[PDB]
């Protein structure tokens, strides 16, 4: 006979977020993999939702694309119906309900919402596949998350250090994001090729790239 | 997860930890496990994070509509019945929800436990989550309805601490809210259990504590 | 469909200086049985778009029907050449069909390649479309098409979709793709593109049991979609060690 | 389920268990005696699990330790006894396992009062306090909260009473009959407690 | 895999494809499925590669033991005093491959040392000990074998050792492997008793070619072994493509 | 898989200049979420130049440690010398493989000094194993246990070549603590042993107890 | 894993990547996959790491024993027989896919051995998760009678194909050339993968930043 | 089951065995696997009997609907005015059965009513609606069909509707059923373009005979339908035994 087809596949990759006082960094590698082969070395995981809000996801690429496009559609409809752009918090709740609407046949997507609210606070929300979400100062989804989250805990919170550091700034935070993603690339077979680093601050959204290892 | 609540002579104490887990990996240590249902009703979250969050927010919406329509405050019993019916409708679907609803209404202070299987149990003292047996043992050992606010808060904190000490699923921060006739107060917004261990079990801090 | 029964193996599509070159052997197998040896696996969608498939033949024929009628309706509403659907449009449509079927657990058991020319500025073919006549089979020359104006998309069973300068399906995702990632380059001539595709197909013939050496090449260029004459690929073994008789080796031990 | 509790202090060790013998849905006895295995030389093995496995493993351990002590005309050290027990359980784990949980207690001049906690997989560690069974979930936090070094025997018995009241009140099986073994001052005493 | 044996007037011919695959992947393009057991005794392997290889190694050892035990004491034959060659090069000629690789050994021929067949094990004996080995472990072993050889008693012979460890002697032809099902009726229709060397060679080659054409599990090149009373000839054919007028 | 989650725990090895460090969590879990002990060391001294860290199933940890102690003691009494760390590492590999099909559910590391006798030079030596004895010789760090991914991230990010004993202690302790803070079934204390040719420093860290 | 070998003029050349994985995590970034069997026989291993380590060690030591007892140059055929018989005995549960190469009285030989016990004498082959990519390159570019430098370049290109196209492969490229008179193990031969981004200054924790509960110093000798 | 179709110079011939079996038991000795859809359109059935029967019944209904919708209004062809016999009796002669049953109708021939092919559905249309029906329910339906027929546009045609609901047009021959695997290469070797009626008849008969010889699932008798532009001929052959010189 024929076995029942499984509707899920992990296409790999990592998304990393880090808030500041007035900025948020969201970075993601661009590899797209299938089992132990590479579909393509350039498949961006971050989509722009608003001038002040982006979304980055890891998991099944078809699900991520559909969910990003659905969220963009819903947000444009919201703008037309209500005359204003939704804040990051509104989008966070909307994404929660969208994910939970499939509670019993979930999207295979782990999503980080990054943006700056009206008060110019850097904001991060990170999600599970069924809609659970929480606000955080740094987060990471995808194959490399269990490698990266300890590093950012150590650097940002410093809970286990008596002599602490309190000099945080955008350049150092970006350097930390780059080191975290490179260290993850060192050990996670599904993270590599190239990373896009998005920075949101007062002016708006800015994009830069960093090369990762190819093996 | 460890959540608990109990009645005492000045109202209801509600205490929770703040850890969220994905398998054995700690997803967060700052989640908020006490959800304001309305001005006078608090809900605690145990079990699935999405299920608890969604259905307690849905209950909040239902109660808002009810209290607009009828120009009166819903009772804790009615809120718990609504939630239990909604959850029972999803029986067999695999919802994971352990919820304690506490509040004040015209019938006084009330407390109900509601789980995904449709269970709805009125009571004066509850605990849910992986760490709930430890909280239960501590509370039952040291529970008196005539405790003052300070004693009640201290007992809730100690129970949460012991639960997080013995249960790998519980930890992070302890939050202790107080529900009274005119709403609720956050007595302890969030206190790392790290300090609690070296305050209760090993104040000397000169060698590793031995269970 | 519950699983593959009659299957085609692998397709290769690459951009070169005059458009798209897509290739597939003309074989459909019933398990390990090579029942059909003259099967068309690359279909014309419109004058600028082609569809290649691997996997189940019945699902591929279904999808080809869908796209044929989609192009027909497109032509029914056309008022100017710009209105014709691009390869990107068809790739989006196919990715959507696959996503919807995944959500029902009712997928088409195919991997699909949608390739073509994503511009209308290189010719006037879509000004008077002929569905049932071909004029290419006059003495004009190909126009070089900027790579950015060319499109090669991929869709798999789960709805995974992406575009690239070269796309492979099936065993070409290992054998052909390795050589392409090593050796493909922009603005290749038809000769160089054909040579590289033929090297990939030769490796596939030597290493893929489902493959054959009867190759159909299709080109999408300023002249439209052209089906080349099918041809047998000459594949000779690359070592005399294979042909050495076994009796000339030592009779003792595991000599085989 | 068989609830086992152990508490060691500077000057004592106390073990306690429910006294129920269970056959499916009925209590064969309210005064079970197949859990405690007193061993010559201020040692005690306390076992939970199936009665048959309990009897087999416990009597095997007791007989082998008595044999050792008769052959070498000396008392086995408590730590040696604990690791011999663990090793035998681990030998049978991959061949024909004894599904039994153990608390091992004793006194000797070399190490004072010792308590070892061992589970049915033969995972063992020395502990100051420990419990086995489903009632462990309900007594462990009480043990943690009320234990301190320099605890007296009477204080430890009061802690055990707290544990028994919690088991009676909150545990699904309302256990109200208990037996305790108290080791201190070079003597082993037996007590029975009803809550 | 396709393995064939055909008895003709003056010998027995064994042919095979050379493809070994694991699924749809071809792990070995040109394996060697026709293996010498003794100077006049060959076996064609089918089934799982590890199984047939280890079985054949064991059988070769057994055959050495039997042969050396068959040696009689003394001297013998103090007086006893003991065909049109296949144009292999023309079979293997292709227009697009002419001197493209000049160095290519496609043929070999050798003569029997045991000229009178004084000690060479009987084909039947080796085949039956193989059947015994396969049958004793037929709960695990999955491989089908064709034995071909020449002995002074029964002359040229074919023995099919089938899956599960049964043995059948064939007096015309034997076929095995997933590819032979396709050429079953072709061979049945084209075979006749007392064929010449040339007819047998052409027939066995065409059988393998058709099987490779129709079976994905078969392919590569073709190895043909011809076993006569005095010599063994081996050929490799690399012109395997099939041309249909239609 | 879940067998390793039954108890939890992890071990970490790191080398500096003429020094090497081995660290472990102190928890003994049961049923993956119940903490039954907070002094269950995974670090064992074979001889002055050879330590082993054993994470995994506690019964198998104790059993394997006893086997290794037996073998090392016999070897050293027969030879009248301390066992070289590489001989011990190969022996551990062979012992684990001897159970190839019913293995000990252990995730060992070996940390110590390779002595190059001219005067004597002390070269740090580190090796990580799987449960059937595959070996990974390294110069910077080794990890094992259910916390392996977090330790790998922390080490890849923070390890610094050629640190002195104090720098080595701070680095390995920070790596271990950060990794443990993200694990539900590991922690409840950390022991850190910093080795030099002259002395061993044993420290217990003021770590999280939840 | 990507291992490969080919036959060239009076020499056998083996090549391997150096990644070992434990699930999706890279466990060893510089593991050795080329194994010395004898001065004239090497082998490359793919599959279960422990099985490969112990099978190749057993083979090496038995081969040395045989050489001492017979005082003759070891044969590649002997390694094939011994290895295949062992692997067959374990019915593929010893997951050892091995490319065995060497030079002896019968000239340069190369064998592809599979975990179930089959073997095949070949001019070239690749094994492991990356074997399809390496085989693409080798099929494209292999030739009879290559020089040793050409063979080394081709082996390196094949291993690199595996390294860059298969997630289970990575690290450096190791090569060994085995002739009649000696071998040459080059490790690393390529080194195509290194860390790209480094932080501008390595984090050095100030002394005393980590809180401690107890500390004891114990001197040695 | 063996079903075959072969295109020859002046028509298309369809042949089949007649055995239907339930395991090793033959439930129907002589089924009828070649069924008339329209006067010039036949289908050869393979696979599960219930599936192919109910599919063909549905298709016959659809074909009646199509045909009557194809009828144009008015009158046409107010002026338009529109081979070696098969010695079936000698094919069917057996020494041991001579007048043993005199009453035996082994042949039938009829002429098309729609002489100009004014309204008969195209072979391709009927084949494709069948493919549609099979594909829509290919999770449950297991049956492979061969369509043969003649229309004024494409002349004699063969369409293979394969399992899972794919359709391929064949321009030389089509084979299906468990028995055809055995005659694959025999037919490939013996087929040529533009065969005569006599050559095609002999070839298709021999193909079925060989398949019945080799396949236990095939047997019974042989039914041959010949479809030309003007008439349809049907034959039954009962001399199916195969005689080998060897
Ligand atoms: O801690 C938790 N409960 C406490 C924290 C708040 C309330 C109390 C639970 C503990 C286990 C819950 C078991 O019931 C489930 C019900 C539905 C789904 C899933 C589990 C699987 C889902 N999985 C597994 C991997 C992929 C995925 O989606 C998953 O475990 N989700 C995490 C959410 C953790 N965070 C997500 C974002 O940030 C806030 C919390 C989650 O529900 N944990
Ligand atoms: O004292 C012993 N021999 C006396 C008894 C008869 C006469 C002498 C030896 C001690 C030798 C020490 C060497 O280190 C090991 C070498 C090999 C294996 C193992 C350890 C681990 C193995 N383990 C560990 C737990 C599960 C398991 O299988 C295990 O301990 N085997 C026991 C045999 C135990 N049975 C023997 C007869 O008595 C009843 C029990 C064993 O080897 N003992
Ligand atoms: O790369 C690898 N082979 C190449 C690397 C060099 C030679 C070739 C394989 C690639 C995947 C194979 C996994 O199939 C197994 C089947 C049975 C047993 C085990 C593994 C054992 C074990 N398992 C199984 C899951 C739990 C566990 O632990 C495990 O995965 N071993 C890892 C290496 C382990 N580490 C040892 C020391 O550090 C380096 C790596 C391993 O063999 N990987």
């Amino acid at each position: 006979g024929f076995k029942r087809w499984y509707p899920y596949i992990d296409n790999g990759g990592t998304v990393i977020g880090l808030t500041g006082k007035d900025y948020v960094i969201l970075a993601a590698d661009t590899r797209l993999s299938l089992s132990y082969s590479i579909y393509t070395r350039f498949c961006p995981k971050i989509s722009k939702l608003t001038d002040k809000c982006i979304i980055g996801s890891s998991g099944m690429q078809s699900d991520i694309k559909t969910l990003h496009s659905l969220l963009q559609k819903k947000i444009q409809l919201f703008v037309l119906e209500h005359s204003h752009y939704p804040d990051i918090h509104v989008i966070a709740r909307l994404l929660c309900v969208i994910l939970y609407s499939r509670r019993f046949f979930p999207y295979y997507a782990f999503n980080i919402l990054a943006g700056v609210d009206e008060n110019n606070k850097g904001v991060l929300y990170n999600y599970d596949s069924v809609g659970s979400y929480c606000e955080a100062t740094h987060s990471c989804v995808g194959s490399g998350s269990q490698l990266i989250l300890p590093i950012l805990d150590n650097r940002v919170e410093q809970k286990n250090q008596l002599i602490k550091n309190t000099n945080f700034n955008l350049g150092d935070d970006i350097n930390f994001v780059k080191d975290a993603i490179t260290s993850a690339t060192e050990r996670d077979i599904y993270t590599g090729d190239k990373t896009l680093i998005y920075v949101i601050d007062k002016m708006g959204i800015n994009v830069n790239t960093l090369d990762l290892k190819q093996d | 997860t460890t959540t608990l609540a109990f009645k005492f002579k000045d109202g209801i104490i509600v205490a929770v930890d703040s850890r969220a887990s994905m398998g054995s990996f700690i997803s967060s240590q700052n989640v908020e496990k006490i959800i304001e249902i309305n001005k006078n009703i608090l809900g605690t979250m145990a079990g699935g994070a999405a299920d608890c969050l969604y259905w307690e927010k849905y209950l909040g919406k239902i109660i808002k509509i009810y209290e607009l329509r009828n120009n009166e405050k819903i009772s804790v019993r009615a809120a718990s019945t609504i939630l239990s019916n909604i959850l029972y409708q999803y029986k067999g679907y695999g919802l994971c929800c352990g919820i304690i609803l506490s509040g004040y209404d015209h019938t006084g202070f009330n407390m109900f436990y509601v789980d995904d299987s449709g269970k709805k149990v009125e009571g004066n003292l509850f605990s849910c989550g992986s760490g709930s047996t430890y909280a239960y043992s501590i509370l039952d050992s040291a529970y008196d309805y005539n405790l003052n606010l300070d004693q009640a808060v201290e007992l809730a904190r100690n129970a949460i601490y012991h639960a997080t000490f013995r249960d790998g699923g519980s930890g992070g921060k302890v939050r202790v809210f107080h529900i009274h006739k005119n709403g609720y107060d956050k007595i302890i917004e969030g206190e790392d259990v790290f300090d609690l261990h070296y305050h209760y079990t090993n104040p000397e801090q000169k060698d590793q504590y031995v269970m | 469909t519950l699983g593959p029964v009659v299957t085609g193996t692998s397709v290769i599509a690459i951009k070169y200086k005059h458009g798209i070159m897509i290739a597939a052997d003309r074989k459909a197998s019933y398990g390990s049985y090579a029942k059909f040896q003259n099967v068309e696996r690359i279909f014309k969608i419109n004058n600028k778009t082609v569809m290649g498939f691997s996997g189940e033949l019945a699902d591929a024929q279904y999808l080809h029907e869908l796209l044929t009628r989609k192009n027909i309706n497109n032509l029914s509403e056309k008022k100017r050449k710009e209105d014709m659907y691009t390869p990107q449009h068809y790739h989006s449509y196919v990715s959507r069909v696959f996503y919807v079927r995944k959500n029902r657990i009712d997928p088409l058991f195919n991997n699909i390649i949608i390739a073509g020319i994503n511009s209308q500025k290189y010719d006037n073919n879509d000004d008077n479309v002929l569905l049932y006549t071909n004029k290419n089979n006059n003495n004009e020359e190909y126009k070089e098409i900027h790579k950015d104006d060319l499109y090669i998309g991929f869709v798999d069973m789960h709805g995974t979709n992406f575009c690239d300068d070269y796309i492979t399906t099936g065993y070409a995702r290992y054998f052909a793709l390795t050589l392409l990632r090593d050796h493909y380059k922009d603005n290749m001539t038809e000769e160089e593109a054909r040579i590289l595709i033929n090297e990939c197909l030769r490796i596939l013939y030597f290493r893929d049991a489902t493959s054959s050496n009867f190759i159909q090449i299709v080109k999408v260029t300023s002249k439209g979609v052209e089906y080349e004459e099918p041809y047998i690929l000459p594949c000779v073994l690359n070592s005399a060690d294979y042909v050495y008789p076994s009796t000339l080796l030592p009779p003792a031990g595991c000599m085989w | 389920m068989d609830t086992l509790i152990g508490l060691r202090g500077n000057n004592f060790v106390v073990l306690a268990a429910d006294t129920y013998s269970i056959n499916s849905i009925i209590k064969l006895k309210n005064d079970d005696n197949t859990k405690f295995y007193d061993i010559h030389g201020n040692k005690c093995l306390l076992l939970g699990g199936s009665i048959g496995d309990r009897l087999q493993f416990g009597e095997f351990i007791r007989k082998n330790v008595h044999l050792y002590q008769y052959q070498n005309n000396t008392d086995m050290f408590v730590k040696s006894f604990a690791f011999f027990t663990r090793k035998n359980l681990a030998y049978y784990l991959r061949r024909n396992p004894f599904e039994v949980n153990c608390l091992i207690a004793g006194y000797d001049k070399k190490d004072g009062y010792q308590l070892y906690w061992c589970d049915y997989l033969s995972n063992m560690d020395s502990v100051n306090k420990g419990a086995h069974g489903y009632g462990a979930y309900l007594v462990s936090a009480i043990l943690d909260k009320y234990y301190h070094e320099n605890l007296t025997v009477d204080e430890a018995l009061d802690i055990f009473k707290l544990c028994f009241e919690e088991l009676k009140k909150r545990f699904l099986l309302t256990q109200i009959n208990y037996e305790l073994r108290i080791m201190y001052d070079n003597k082993v005493e037996t007590q029975y407690v009803t809550v | 895999t396709t393995i064939i044996g055909i008895i003709y007037d003056n010998g027995v011919m064994l042919a095979c494809d050379s493809r070994t695959s694991s699924g749809t992947f071809i792990s070995n393009k040109c394996s060697r499925k026709i293996n010498r057991i003794n100077e006049n005794l060959y076996v064609c392997r089918s089934g799982a590669s590890a199984h047939s290889q280890k079985i054949i190694e064991i059988i070769k050892h057994y055959c050495v033991s039997m042969k050396n035990e068959n040696r009689k004491k003394g001297r013998f034959h103090e007086g006893e005093t003991i065909d049109e060659e296949i144009d292999i090069d023309s079979i293997n000629y292709l227009d697009y491959n002419n001197n493209n690789d000049n160095n290519l050994v496609t043929k070999n021929k050798y003569f029997y040392e045991d000229k009178f067949n004084d000690y060479n094990p009987l084909v039947e004996n080796v085949a039956h000990i193989t059947k015994k080995i396969i049958y004793t472990n037929n709960n695990f072993l999955s491989c089908a074998l064709i034995f071909g050889g020449y002995d002074k008693i029964k002359k040229q012979q074919l023995y099919a050792v089938n899956l599960n460890g049964s043995i059948i002697e064939k007096h015309d032809f034997a076929v095995s492997g997933s590819g032979s099902i396709y050429i079953q009726s072709y061979l049945q229709d084209k075979y006749k008793k007392f064929m010449t060397k040339k007819e047998c060679f052409n027939l066995i080659l065409n059988c393998v070619k058709y099987a490779m054409h129709n079976d994905n599990s078969s392919g590569g090149l073709i190895r043909i072994v011809n076993i006569t009373k005095s010599f063994v000839e081996e050929f490799t054919v690399v012109n395997t493509q099939m041309n249909f007028q239609y | 898989g879940s067998i390793y989650n039954y108890n939890g725990g992890c071990v970490l090895g790191m080398s500096g200049s003429n020094c090497v460090a081995i660290a472990c969590d102190l928890r003994l879990g049961a049923n993956t979420f119940t903490t039954v002990s907070t002094k269950f060391s995974k670090i064992f001294k074979m001889n002055n130049n050879v330590y082993v860290g054993l994470s995994g199933l506690a019964t198998d940890i104790q059993t394997l440690y006893e086997i290794l102690r037996y073998r090392v003691n016999l070897y050293e009494v027969r030879q009248d010398a301390e066992m070289d760390v590489e001989c011990f590492a190969n022996m551990l590999s062979s012992i684990l493989y001897s159970n190839r099909f019913s293995p000990y559910f252990v995730n060992p590391i070996v940390v110590g000094f390779k002595l190059k006798h001219y005067k004597v030079n002390y070269e740090p030596y580190l090796t990580a194993y799987d449960l059937i004895g595959a070996k990974c010789e390294t110069r910077d760090f080794v990890v094992n246990g259910v916390t392996s991914e977090q330790l790998f991230g922390m080490c890849e990010s923070l390890y610094v070549k050629d640190q002195d004993e104090n720098g080595l202690f701070e680095t390995i302790s920070q790596c271990l603590l950060s990794a443990l803070d993200r694990d539900c079934i590991s922690g409840w204390g950390a022991e850190v042993l910093v080795l030099t040719p002259e002395k061993i420093i044993k420290k217990k860290l003021k770590a999280r107890m939840d | 894993t990507t291992i490969c070998g080919l036959v060239c003029q009076n020499a056998v050349i083996l090549g391997a990547d150096t990644r070992a994985t434990e699930g999706p995590i890279v466990a060893d970034k510089n593991c050795s996959k080329l194994h010395y069997i004898s001065k004239n026989i090497w082998c490359a291993g793919a599959g279960v790491a422990g099985d490969l380590e112990h099978t190749t060690l057993w083979l090496q030591h038995n081969v040395e024993l045989h050489r001492l007892n017979t005082n003759t140059q070891p044969r590649v055929s002997m390694c094939v027989s011994r290895l295949t018989q062992e692997l067959f005995k374990y019915q593929g549960y010893k997951v050892c896919a091995i490319v065995l190469g060497g030079v002896d009285v019968n000239g340069p030989q190369l064998y592809g051995i599979h975990p179930h016990g089959s073997s095949c004498l070949l001019p070239f082959t690749a094994l492991g998760s990356g074997s399809l990519n390496a085989m693409a390159v080798l099929e494209a570019k292999y030739r009879d009678n290559m020089t040793i430098e050409e063979g080394k370049n081709l082996v390196c290109e094949a291993i690199c194909a595996g390294i860059f196209n298969d997630l289970g492969s990575g690290g450096n490229v190791d090569i060994c050339v085995i002739t009649k008179d000696s071998y040459q193990h080059i490790r690393p031969y390529k080194e195509p993968n290194m860390r790209l981004y480094h932080l501008p200054h390595p984090t050095i924790y100030p002394k005393g930043t980590t809180p401690i509960l107890s500390e004891k110093i114990e001197y040695i000798k």
